RNA sequence: CGCGGGGUGGAGCAGCCUGGUAGCUCGUCGGGCUCAUAACCCGAAGGCGUCGGUUCAAAUCCGGCCCCCGCAACCA
RNA sequence: CACAUGUUCC
RNA sequence: GUCUACGGCCAUACCACCCUGAACGCGCCCGAUCUCGUCUGAUCUCGGAAGCUAAGCAGGGUCGGGCCUGGUUAGUACUUGGAUGGGAGACCGCCUGGGAAUACCGGGUGCUGUAGGCUU
RNA sequence: UGCCAGGUGGGGAGUUUGACUGGGGCGGUACACCUGUCAAACGGUAACGCAGGUGUCCUAAGGCGAGCUCAGGGAGGACAGAAACCUCCCGUGGAGCAGAAGGGCAAAAGCUCGCUUGAUCUUGAUUUUCAGUACGAAUACAGACCGUGAAAGCGGGGCCUCACGAUCCUUCUGACCUUUUGGGUUUUAAGCAGGAGGUGUCAGAAAAGUUACCACAGGGAUAACUGGCUUGUGGCGGCCAAGCGUUCAUAGCGACGUCGCUUUUUGAUCCUUCGAUGUCGGCUCUUCCUAUCAUUGUGAAGCAGAAUUCACCAAGCGUUGGAU
RNA sequence: AGGGAACGGGCUUGGCGGAAUCAGCGGGGAAAGAAGACCCUGUUGAGCUUGACUCUAGUCUGGCACGGUGAAGAGACAUGA
RNA sequence: AAUCCGACUGUUUAAUUAAAACAAAGCAUCGCGAAGGCCCGCGGCGGGUGUUGACGCGAUGUGAUUUCUGCCCAGUGCUCUGAAUGUCAAAGUGAAGAAAUUCAAUGAAGCGCGGGUAAACGGCGGGAGUAACUAUGACUCUCUUAAGGUAGCCAAAUGCCU
RNA sequence: GCUGGUUCCCUCCGAAGUUUCCCUCAGGAUAGCUGGCGCUCUCCGCAGUUUUAUCCGGUAAAGCGAAUGAUUAGAGGUCUUGGGGCCGAAACGAUCUCAACCUAUUCUCAAACUUUAAAUGGGUAAGAAGCCCGGCUCGCUGGUGUGGAGCCGGGCGUGGAAUGCGAGUGCCUAGUGGGCCACUUUUGGUAAGCAGAACUGGCGCUGCGGGAUGAACCGAACGCCGGGUUAAGGCGCCCGAUG
């Protein structure tokens, strides 16, 4: 049996990349949370107080609490029979803003750009997202020259 | 006093080499890893014949020692000497391990017996390079060699020159123009990327 | 390990940080009249051998130090008990070690 | 846990109850004695477990600490 | 009150 | 075009050598009474402006190293799932999809925010 | 003599004599924890799996502020040389940060100074094992008193991952605290809150052996036979060929290597049986196998004869009397 | 013979099998006789031992009461030069 | 004709063990002079030894005859004396307090301290120097804990190697 | 807490040998699985799925001419030193070297190495609980009716990826807590029908066709029947079918 450890097995989860080393670059620390903002998390080796457990590493969550210097976040972690949503304290340098839902924004604000477009002419615009259709039949050309044959190439022993 | 290659022939484990949690190793029979003409320039055994192994499986020391002497052995006879140099690629760095009766498996973790080399398919065993004339020699020996080790074994001549990685009928251009310049054993590939100076060191 | 015989730290009653005298605090005698041992003495009168258990299975090798803190501010007088982890080894005001000098 | 006592040259015993010289043997370097050996007699080292104080002055009387054993004791 | 012994040939 | 002060990204920015710097600047530099600290005004602190691009710094260059980004390596190695596939086994082949890393060969050698100057 | 008090008291009485375990016992702690790995790129994940470590230590090795760069290497300089001291240059850290290991750190988190005790008091919330319960450890805060710095800030112990302990009982501390049962006062005692005195079998009984005079309830969840898988070991047979064989590898052999068979040895496992399968040998007797000792038929010999070796079809027939 | 729970009378594939019996016989029916006693577990006991944990009979010692009488001495305390 | 054991006659596990086992005469100890030694008994001015008195009673070890019974009291037992006195309960004494209560001195037996005892339980090794081949040690020194197996005997009923 | 037994039918649903703790290891408690009792809504909401963007890895692979550890072989070096000598009194003067060191190469690796680095996976978001406005409160923060949060009032329906399924929620509650096998990954062991792990599926609890026989193999899961057609297997006879 494995030991009860707060860091077991985070030699290369609470590491620093290569050649990115030394003082922690200023932006990470000055950005600005909100409550409700989607935040991922990603433990940094250089800082220690304040450093999440490993079982939420790589995931998301949401701010419910903004104090002096960490942020307290929701996140889901599941344990053997379901989800938890559980509460935790974090320091801002394994605090990062997640861009998944950055695409989504963007896409309501431009949505609403041609639904009030469009209003007046009332033209039913695609509005939901498609997958990927069919590859809409084409004419396909050569200029002139044949399709040159390929061929199978012959054994022949490398090594 | 040891037990026979038919325990240790297939790479069973993860590979457990001698390092500092591994000590109290005993020494690899095998030494010496080439020997022959070794002080030789590649200008002059232009053949390297290979032996290729066929399967994934273990090569202990002493099969590797067993198929060194044999091969120098006849080697020696049919050309000479120092008509040869001849080298074993596979460096035994795989511990196995024996679990020594006098209680059962209560608490029961192998010590070492010896060094293995674990190899895998296609991967060259034993590497001989002379000369032209001498290419029959080199394949019936090495042939010798077969037998001397576990498994299928499948000869092959290489079209490279020497034990180099460069192809053996355009070796000779890049010398005549330069862009290789032999050292001993090898040769020195020369790159246009270098400092000019390095340029005029040759082509003068 | 060394403390000082003197620290100033928080004071309950006054409320501000001041100097207190510091000195290790003992075990003080049973008084033989507490409700246990009362309790204890009127059990094993009689027969019956011995009715409560004796622990003979100590793996402890250490305590944990207390030390007693006297405000030395009069008219306060207030005492204090500070908790200090596992040692071995006590002592008070002594022997600063002299950062920098003679090792032999 | 509370009533005690004792730690001493390279090794074993005093001097402690009363402070004034750290001593006696045994191992060592030698010197004498007997014609010589042996035995015996002598000179020399090298040391009061530790801290502080009372005191003209401490190993000695004191208090606290490290190493031991005598006892009596035991509800986390 | 102690004192034991002085390698062989001449 | 460029510099100073404070920065953001943190080597396309670093490292080694060579060359060029008009103006403002940044610095080299001259001193130690006062503020200050040392064994020593070398460092730090203060008071200055006779000289200078010599150095720092800026720019450029090296069939330069390094770094960044591509081709090759290679649909190779590996791998989700499948078979009453092979093989004595070791292992390998096929269908289905995904898909690497060396060596080697190319291109590049800092952008940019605010305030304040010079080229009036 | 009666009653108390102390000592002795297996003469007698009651009870105990932990757990895991490739049977049990012995040995160890895999029983409470910590690191890397196994661990199959979130997490979790086992074996008496591997290398290990812990029950400490620190008045500073804690908390600020300030200044420097370390290990190592090169060049030099009286004694001074391989290492004593001083200077210059290179130096992404290859040293150091108390310990085992991992991670992290360069005008620091390292070395050296100045000052200090945030190693202080009190609510709550969350994480870590989790049942999402505790203990321990930690993380943001909030209310105060502070330390340091010029200030921003930093700090309510140790750069992070372990360094530790419930009920009851006892001790101490705190309030102009409550009760002390008819009323009042005091001593005492019982409470409230916090700390300590420990349970290492570490979510915590108070606990020595033997039984061949033994008994009971069970177990093939588990050994001591055979049988079953495997063949480490034993025995047996092969392939290559450095050499032995007066020269000649293969008449007979055959090292260094390597491939296989057997359950007539010991092993390994516990799959069958503990509501019982009588546990060694010797005697007697039946049958079977060939890996053939001899006899039948043969081939080859370092087969001149004789005698003796190697090989083949071949189990039909034999393989003894005795001392211990 | 095979597999099976790793040694079949039953199952499968084969060999095949013919009423009712008598006297022997010990190959088998893992024959019967007995909830294995050898081994282990039980928080099941019993006998015995002691440096196991609690006690205790007995025994030794001290005090109180039964316990009265007289005479010296002696120890401490005290008075105290 | 020999070996081992037990001296022998005797007794023993009725129902697996008839013996080398037990007992036995002999030998050597221990306690006790009677309000005592050993023991029984819930109890008593109780009872057995005892209708008895050291040539006796009670508890032991060894096992005829002959010969001998060596060393060791460090350990565990047993026993002896002892203000030379560390510890030591109840009760009593002194002091403080309003009292419960607290403290102090005193402080029996027994443990310690000091002797004795091994026909008490028991134990009886090394190392180092050392004799005219070597070897070995007649001799000398040290501990652990007190000496280090003496007289005798054997590959034994006692020896793994065997 | 250990064995043996535990009595009528039918219908419906239907498991587990696992987490943690216990002088716990033949057993209990607690979570998990199951059954029953129901309730709140429908005639938005949820998925052992996929897609679109967004992060996480350090495993397979690969590398050491990149760090750390291990390691083969030759080359060029100069005085960076030294052992053997040789011409030297001696001299970095000369001189053939031989040694370690340095520089470019080269062979082979690492579960407790890594610059790189997959496939399979783990979180999210894919609207009404969202946007866009106007205004009040704040004892917190505050050059600035600044920032943040909370309250109000108002407008946007064009239900903001695919696929399928009526969903949510509260009580009691038995039994279980000895598992085993197999594709793949993998630890110890030479190996094992050996012991111990991960995912998934089976036996346990399950019949049927086939593999002659049968735990786990292939197909396929079951109310009682007729017709037709197949899976896996098969079609000389046993034995249905190539007579
Ligand atoms: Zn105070």
């Amino acid at each position: 049996t494995n030991t009860k450890g707060k860091r077991r097995g985070t030699r290369y989860m609470f590491s620093r990349p290569f050649r990115k080393h030394g003082v922690v670059p200023l932006a990470t620390y000055m950005r600005i949370y909100k409550k409700g903002d989607i935040v991922d998390i990603k433990g940094m080796g250089t800082v220690q107080k304040g450093m999440p457990h490993k079982c939420y590493h790589g995931k998301t969550g949401r701010v419910y609490n903004v104090t002096q210097h960490a942020v307290g976040i929701v996140v889901n972690k599941q344990v053997k029979g379901k989800i938890l949503a559980k509460r935790i304290n974090v320091r801002i340098e394994h605090i990062k803003h997640s861009k998944s839902r950055d695409s989504f924004l963007k896409r309501v604000k431009e949505n609403d750009q041609k639904k009030k477009e469009a209003k007046e002419k009332g033209t039913w615009v695609q509005l939901k997202r498609q997958p990927a259709p069919p590859r809409e039949a084409h004419f396909v050309r050569t200029n002139g020259k044949e399709p040159e044959l390929l061929e199978p190439i012959p054994y022949e022993f490398m090594a | 006093g040891r037990r026979p290659a038919r325990c240790y022939r297939y790479c069973k484990n993860k590979p457990y080499p001698k390092s500092r949690f591994c000590r109290g190793v005993p020494d690899a029979k095998i030494r010496i890893f080439d020997l022959g003409r070794k002080k030789a320039k590649v200008d002059e055994f232009p053949l390297c014949g290979h032996m290729v192994s066929d399967e994934y499986e273990q090569l202990s020391s002493e099969a590797l020692e067993a198929a060194r002497i044999c091969a120098n052995k006849y080697m020696v006879k049919s050309c000479g000497k120092d008509g040869f140099h001849i080298r074993v690629r596979l460096h035994p760095f795989h511990v196995i391990r024996i679990n020594k009766m006098l209680t059962g498996m209560r608490g029961a973790f192998g010590k070492p017996q010896g060094t293995v080399a674990r190899v895998h398919i296609g991967q060259v065993i034993m590497s001989i390079r002379t000369k032209l004339q001498n290419k029959e020699h080199v394949v019936e020996a090495l042939r010798r060699a077969k037998f001397k080790f576990p498994g299928r074994q499948k000869i092959h001549i290489s079209k490279k020159w020497g034990f180099t990685k460069f192809n053996a009928d355009e070796f000779e251009d890049m010398v005549a123009e330069k862009r290789l310049i032999p050292d001993g054993c090898g040769v020195k590939y020369i790159p246009n990327r270098g400092p000019l100076d390095k340029w005029r060191a040759l082509h003068s | 390990v060394n403390v000082p015989k003197t620290r100033r730290t928080f004071c309950k009653k006054c409320g501000k940080h001041q100097p207190h005298k510091v000195t290790q605090y003992k075990k003080g005698k049973d008084s033989l009249y507490a409700q246990g041992k009362r309790r204890y003495d009127r059990k094993q009168s009689g027969y019956g051998g011995q009715t409560k258990p004796i622990f003979r299975k100590k793996a402890k090798t250490t305590k944990k130090i207390v030390l007693r803190l006297e405000c030395v501010e009069p008219n306060c007088r207030s005492k204090r008990m500070l908790a200090i982890k596992r040692c071995k080894h006590f002592e008070l005001g002594g022997d600063k070690k002299r950062k920098g000098q003679v090792i032999q």
